[PDB]
């Protein structure tokens, strides 16, 4: 859920 | 406000976001795709949610990493659909109706909930008679 480009 | 920005109206608008995991998509370094949506609505003086009818386009400025990362919505509630990774901030550019004006309203694309609502205050001209007649549906003039 924390994923970031 | 000062000067020419006195002659304005502040309208708050709520960006609604959700999004999910699609499992038939192959993860990519192990990171699921998620479908994610993007809409935007106008709040009244009540906080009740409206069609924002007071713009005539809004375009989304996705990460350069979509395939025609600028997308163009002309309908209430400017709702766009998209499949990607990683979270990211956007500005989203919403054009006032009779060329009143871009705004660009920050925003955050994000998987920390599976929906989330984000509101932002804009300044709105009150010198084009359409738009005008428009901002009295939702609120003070």
């Amino acid at each position: 859920q924390t994923a970031r480009k | 406000p000062l000067g020419s920005m006195v002659a304005t109206v502040k309208r708050t608008i709520r960006i609604k976001t959700q999004q999910h995991i699609l499992p038939e998509v192959p993860p990519v370094e192990n990171f699921p795709v998620r479908q994610w949506s993007i809409e935007i609505v106008l709040l009244d003086d009540e906080g009740k949610e409206i069609p924002a009818t007071i713009f005539d386009k809004v375009i989304y400025h996705l990460h350069p990493t979509f395939a025609n990362p600028n997308r163009t919505f002309t309908d209430p509630p400017f709702r766009i659909e998209e499949q990607g990774w990683g979270g990211f901030p956007l500005d989203i550019s919403v054009f006032l109706l009779e060329k009143a004006g871009e705004r660009k309203i920050p925003h955050d694309l994000n998987f920390l909930q599976e929906s989330y609502e984000v509101e932002h205050v804009i300044q709105i001209p009150l010198n084009k008679p359409l738009l005008t007649e428009e901002l009295a549906k939702s609120g003070s003039t």
